[PDB]
């Protein structure tokens, strides 16, 4: 994954989540090839929000 | 660790103070805008701390 610096302060940070989701739909294969590196971002999102 | 335990502790502290300031602000009928701004400030402190 090309690196994403995201702290997830604001709800607007949901954009990044959506980015991933879109990428998951348009490109399930490539998404699957990088999905752990994505989970590193989602874990920031989740620890911060949930 | 994926997550810094010190920083996570500061997140719980800021969560507690957040509901504290909130309870105070609703007690004193604060405008939603100022409330949102203190909350934003706290989230910023969490990021800076992390």
């Amino acid at each position: 994954l090309k690196k994403i610096a995201e702290s997830f302060e604001d709800p607007s940070s949901i954009v990044v989540v959506l980015e991933f989701i879109l990428f998951a739909l348009f490109f399930p294969t490539e998404f699957n090839r990088i999905k752990g590196d994505i989970q590193n971002v989602l874990l920031l999102f989740f620890s911060r929000w949930y | 660790t994926v997550t810094n335990e010190f920083a996570s502790r500061f997140r719980t502290i800021v969560a507690t103070l957040a509901n504290v300031v909130n309870e105070r602000a609703v007690q004193d009928d604060m405008q939603k805008a100022t409330r949102s701004c203190t909350k934003q400030w706290l989230r910023h402190l969490e990021t800076q701390f992390d």
